[PDB]
């Protein structure tokens, strides 16, 4: 009958707004059942063609999962990197030319090994991330009760719902017996909702039946139900990673250009020289071995040019940082998530659970004619009053509500019953006076005239008859109802005095109004002792409900967490804008937003509900357009009555927007299932640890293990440290690759001999530099990082100070290495390694050049500790054992390589004074650093 | 005694012409079973046949080819005849050390190898003031150990004042002569002290800057 999209659009209405709609369009529910060709009393025929036709039209109740990518296919995707392709080709041609004899296979083989390293790491990272998000039976389904799997349900079914059931699909309410449902999976509020045809007939998928029984007619079944929408929006690289990939690609292509120029220059010079002077016969005998040597030199320029071990260095720095962040109660689930929050420009935050404690709590009190803005001390007031209050609340309760142990780590006690009553049950205990035996004195069997919830006045009262024949009445209820019916105020230790207007009008506007303006619900308790003849008719009560003795008035709220306001103030000083996106009504949302600091009463912002938001961002054909979101989102601060789709739409609109000229990075904090989509769409998502709702846990990037909002501040500062650490490595590594190239190029042109070999530089790029990265990652973060603005999403990555340092240090290294090349044999009184014959043994000249290069980079690891303009690069160096251990280990391995490396490394052993001169030259880099730290980068 | 007529002796020059050596068994009453060529007493490969009259050809005569060749005839019941042809070439030095670096108080060794026939005479010399002059053994430390195609000059207890220099080895025959040079360098014992002091300077400078900066 009705098309799928029609019913799906119908199922997005709640409350009385649904009821009228139905009556307008599809009459009563027994008519909409007829339109689906189903009978509420009979049920469903169960015939196979009917069932299959319905499954074809409206879909099935089953969502197929997305199979995960395999490690082999991740390796195959890792192999398709351009930087790896050029290196594989170079290694192949090197191993090829090696076997033209008319151990030269080491070099090419070494290159392959480096590739086999990088891939095996990169794939592994891509694997672990895939493994984090992997997480993302029978019901009575007929009038004639038949247990059927949930996947077999079809639109038009008649289902029966009882206590404890979890609803399998969206539907409508035919008939029942006092249904109360828990819809926290969709709204995030843990309140029981009463389902009746006149009030609210909509039943939704995934919600939990708290009380009652009934039967329903299924309307949306598969990916069209609310849980299906949530899982569709959950799917079922990074900002820094994108910047790094772009930089690596352009460095690689610069290296290719330099290698090609080297080869063509060598070939052209050879040809021109030979055919000018010799003019030998054109027989192509010699004439081949020269070309082989030219191609080997051209491959060497490429190998020294590119940073082979950059993914390894980034991975090890990020792993160290994650390990350290764990102590600040931030569980980072995958590596590349530790940086994003450093540059976030916005936070969209859930209210209940995240910014509040989600416990109904008495915050303010009016007892003894003294206002308590804070809970008083035990026995700080009349003991008779305290006993009477405790007994009143406990006995008046008379209901199944109890308080329970946390059952978890660092969790609050769990309130199982109605919220308000549990508020007072916790208040009596917060007075440091135990109530457990008082109630147990009177079992509910020894009980009398009780009217529950008193739908007339919504004020609940009881009578109790132990003390004497004079039976005692205990009544609690809303202030607006109960207050005027009271006649006595017990003030202090003194006896209760009579009051009336001007004796109750003064507390109004001095006590009640401030409480109501604090967003507090007001509940007042009263008692009577009258020895009158027993008249517990349940119909003669109106005369009884007067002359109350009002003992107190309390204020109950869901209170803000203690540390939220200061954390929000710190986050705003860092250049971040905080917005509230909640599923609760707008009054509570706005009150909590004022207390938390999100809105200051300046009245220049937007507070909206979900309906207005959805309507105002759509065209005449009812589809979302970015240009209309760009008007709402810049000044929106509170969004209330929002579904999962509204949260997802808002975060998507903020991320995609091109206004404001500063492109946005968005973080989302939440603890509920309805926050699952947005937590996934956000650049970084935070989930509350103890208050799990595990779906929010697998959707999130970071878990706050203590439910502390201040941890988010510690996540900004840590994220601004990780960034710095990587820009300490980039300054170091880019100084190596530049110098090497200018040495490998020039040496090739003039001397045609390759002063820096390929294995020599695969040791430097692969092994030495990843440990340099780990050493440079080890400074601890400080709060002074919270004093700077967020960086742009497309900032260059290489600042002006980094450029100044790279060029100023390359000048020193290049002038000294060229001095060594051209006049080094005279200074050290040795013989030259220049223009060496074919397959000649290693040299001390070129071993001194290599060892000096490595000493200069080793002492530049210390200079790379400051990326701004600070002089003192030794600040904290001796406090750090990892840095010193790594530097000494690198020194020892270099000694072993030079002394015992042999031909494979192209090293001949050096004397002691030659080592001392290498160390002298390398240590002059720390003095050149103090020279160039004087130059102001503003020039 | 069987009579063998042999070809004339040949001097290998820089010419690339092949050279053919001949042996003729002009008189023999004994039943020969075979014959073979030898160089320096070592039999050349693939040189045994009937070959009552036998020939050996060198397509690319070089200095390494020159030597004292023999053409041996082995008979059933007669002693072998080893008639000999000499192939003369100028000496060619095929081995030396480019440089010899040692510490004072140690001992140094320098050597030369050659390829020629007849085996050359060896003489060592040292460049003094532009001209090579004979080694003077006034110290008593020099130890020349000449040999047939090898020669060594060994020095014990090196002195840093006079020993460092350039030493030439000369090999001579009736045809020509070949000489190559080596460099000897002696290192001072206080060599690692000058860099070390320099390091002590650098550190001091660094300290001052930071101590003045704060
Ligand atoms: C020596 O042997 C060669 C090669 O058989 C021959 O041509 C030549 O006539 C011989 N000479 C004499 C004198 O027999
Ligand atoms: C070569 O053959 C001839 C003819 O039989 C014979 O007289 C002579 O002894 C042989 N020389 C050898 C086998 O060396
Ligand atoms: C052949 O015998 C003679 C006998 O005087 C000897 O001098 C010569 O060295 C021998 N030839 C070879 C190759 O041994
Ligand atoms: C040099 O004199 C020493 C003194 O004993 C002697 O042993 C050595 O053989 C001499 N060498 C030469 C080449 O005269
Ligand atoms: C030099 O004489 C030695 C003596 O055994 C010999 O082994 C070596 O082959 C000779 N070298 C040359 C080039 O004649
Ligand atoms: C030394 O060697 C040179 C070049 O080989 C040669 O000209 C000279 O005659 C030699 N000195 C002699 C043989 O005394
Ligand atoms: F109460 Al909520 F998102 F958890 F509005
Ligand atoms: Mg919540």
């Amino acid at each position: 009958g009705c098309t799928m999209e029609e019913l799906r659009s119908l199922m997005e209405l709640r409350g009385t707004e649904a009821v009228v709609k139905i009556k307008e369009t599809y009459g009563d529910t027994e008519a909409i059942c007829r339109r689906l060709k189903t009978s509420p009393v009979e049920g469903l025929p169960g015939t196979a063609p009917d069932l299959e036709k319905r499954k074809q039209i409206f879909g099935q109740n089953f969502i197929p999962p997305k199979k995960p990518k395999t490690f082999l296919q991740l390796v195959w995707e890792a192999l398709q990197d351009v930087t790896l392709i050029i290196l594989e080709i170079a290694a192949i041609i090197s191993l090829g030319l090696s076997f033209y004899h008319p151990a030269g296979w080491i070099e090419g083989a070494a290159i392959l090994l480096s590739v086999i390293c990088v891939v095996l790491v990169t794939a592994f990272n891509d694997w672990s991330k895939e493994k984090q998000f992997r997480g993302l039976f029978t019901v009575v389904r007929a009038g004639q009760v038949v247990q059927i799997p949930v996947a077999e349900i079809v639109v038009g079914d008649i289902a029966q719902i009882k206590y404890g059931d979890l609803l399998p699909a969206d539907g409508l309410f035919i008939q029942g017996n006092d249904l109360k449902i828990d819809e926290s999976s969709l709204t995030g509020e843990s309140d029981q909702v009463r389902k009746s045809v006149d009030k609210d007939p909509m039943l939704l998928s995934g919600t939990h039946v708290m009380e009652g029984s009934g039967r329903m007619v299924v309307t949306a079944v598969g990916v069209n139900s609310q849980t299906g929408i949530i899982f569709t929006l959950l799917g079922a690289k990074s900002v820094l990673q994108g910047k790094l990939t772009k930089l690596a690609v352009q460095i690689g292509k610069a290296g290719l250009v330099m290698s090609a120029i080297t080869v063509i220059i060598l070939v052209l010079y050879f040809t021109v020289d030979t055919f000018v002077v010799n003019k030998k016969p054109w027989l192509t005998e010699v004439y081949v071995q020269y070309f082989v040597k030219f191609f080997i030199i051209g491959v060497t320029v490429l190998v020294v040019a590119v940073p082979e071990g950059l993914p390894l260095a980034v991975t090890i720095s990020l792993a160290y940082s994650v390990k350290k962040m764990m102590k600040d109660n931030n569980l980072v689930r995958h590596l590349d998530a530790c940086e994003t929050m450093g540059n976030a420009t916005a936070i969209c935050s859930d209210k209940t659970g995240t910014l509040t404690t989600n416990r109904m709590t008495v915050v303010q009190a009016y007892v003894g004619d003294v206002h308590y803005k804070e809970i008083p001390d035990p026995s700080s007031i009349n003991a008779k009053t305290l006993e009477l209050l405790v007994n009143a609340i406990a006995i008046n309760s008379a209901y199944t509500t109890k308080i329970l142990p946390p059952e978890k780590e660092g969790a609050l006690p769990r309130q199982v019953g109605n919220k308000t009553e549990c508020g007072l049950l916790g208040f009596v205990l917060d007075l440091r006076q135990d109530y457990e035996p008082v109630r147990s004195q009177m079992p509910e069997e020894k009980l009398y005239k009780v009217y529950t919830f008193n739908s007339v006045r919504k004020s609940m009262s009881t009578v109790i008859k132990m003390p004497d024949e004079s039976f005692r009445m205990y009544s609690k209820g809303a202030s607006e109802i109960v207050l005027k019916k009271c006649c006595k105020i017990l003030s202090g230790a003194g006896e209760a005095r009579v009051f009336r207007p001007r004796d109750r009008d003064e507390m109004v506007k001095k006590v009640i109004e401030p409480m109501a303006c604090d967003g507090l619900r007001t509940i007042c308790v009263a008692y009577r002792d009258f020895p009158s003849s027993p008249e517990p008719d349940w119909d003669n009560e109106n005369d009884i409900l007067n002359e109350l003795t009002c003992i107190c008035v309390v204020g109950i709220e869901d209170p803000v967490r203690p540390e939220v306001p200061e954390a929000i103030r710190k986050c705003q000083r860092a250049g971040i804008t905080v917005r509230m996106v909640t599923g609760d009504n707008i009054n509570t949302a706005r009150a909590i937003a004022i207390k938390c600091g999100i809105i200051h009463p300046g009245e220049d912002f937007l507070c909206l509900e979900g309906k207005e938001f959805n309507r105002r961002i759509r065209n005449e054909k009812g589809e979302i357009e970015q240009e209309r979101i760009d008007k709402i989102w810049p000044k929106l601060r509170v969004l209330a009555r929002s579904s999962p789709t509204d949260k997802h739409t808002l975060v998507k609109g903020i991320i995609d927007s091109t206004h404001t000229e500063q492109r946005q990075v968005v973080a989302v904090t939440g603890d509920g299932t309805n926050d699952g989509p947005a937590l996934k769409k956000a650049d970084v998502g935070f989930a509350m640890g103890i208050a799990g709702t595990d779906v929010a846990k697998e959707a999130s990037d970071i878990i706050l293990t203590d439910d502390n909002f201040s941890s988010i501040v510690k996540a900004v500062m840590w994220g601004r440290n990780v960034y710095d650490s990587i820009s300490k490595f980039l300054q170091f590594q880019l100084t190596v690759n530049v110098v090497a190239v200018i040495v490998a190029f020039t040496g090739a042109c003039i001397t045609q001999d390759s002063p820096l070999k390929a294995v020599q530089m695969l040791w430097v790029n692969l092994i030495m530099d990843t440990f340099a990265s780990l050493a440079l990652a080890t400074e601890p973060p400080t709060e002074t990082l919270l004093l700077r603005k967020p960086y742009g999403r497309n900032k260059p990555l290489i600042s002006r100070t980094m450029m100044k340092n790279i060029l100023g240090h390359a000048v020193y290294q290049l002038t000294l290495i060229f001095t060594l090349l051209f006049v080094g044999e005279k200074m050290f009184q040795i013989d030259s390694g220049r223009n060496a014959p074919l397959h000649s043994p290693p040299s001390e000249h070129y071993t001194i050049i290599f060892n000096t290069f490595v000493m200069m980079q080793l002492f530049n690891e210390i200079n790379a500790r400051k990326i701004h303009g600070e002089r003192n690069v030794f600040d904290g160096i001796f406090r750090n054992p990892i840095f010193c251990t790594i530097v000494l280990g690198t020194f020892a391995i270099q000694i072993v390589i030079v002394q015992f490396g042999g031909k494979p490394f192209s090293c001949s052993p050096l004397q002691l004074d030659q080592w001392m001169w290498c160390i002298f030259i390398g240590l002059g880099e720390l003095v050149w650093g103090q020279v160039i730290a004087t130059i102001p980068t503003s020039r | 005694k069987p009579r063998i007529v042999t070809s004339e002796e040949v001097i290998i020059r820089e010419s690339l012409l092949p050279v053919t050596l001949q042996c003729n068994l002009t008189s023999s009453s004994h039943t020969l079973m075979y014959s073979y060529w030898t160089r320096n007493g070592v039999e050349l490969t693939a040189t045994r046949k009937n070959a009552s009259n036998m020939e050996y050809r060198i397509n690319k005569p070089r200095a390494e080819d020159s030597g004292e060749y023999h053409c041996v005839y082995h008979f059933v019941s007669a002693p072998k005849a080893n008639a000999t042809i000499e192939v003369k070439a100028a000496p060619d030095i095929t081995g030396h050390k480019r440089s010899e670096n040692k510490n004072e108080g140690q001992d140094a060794m320098m050597y030369c190898k050659s390829v020629g026939y007849p085996h050359p005479e060896w003489i060592w010399r040292k460049k003094e003031n532009g001209v090579f002059e004979e080694i003077s053994n006034s110290s008593g430390r020099f130890f020349i150990t000449n040999k047939e195609n090898y020669t060594e000059l060994s020095i014990v207890n090196l002195q840093i004042t006079e020993d460092p220099g350039e030493y030439e080895c000369n090999a001579t025959n009736s045809i020509g002569s070949a000489s190559v040079s080596t460099v000897l360098r002696v290192r001072s014992h206080l060599a690692p002290l000058w860099p070390f002091l320099g390091i002590l300077a650098e550190i001091i400078i660094l300290v001052v800057i930071i101590v003045v900066y704060e």
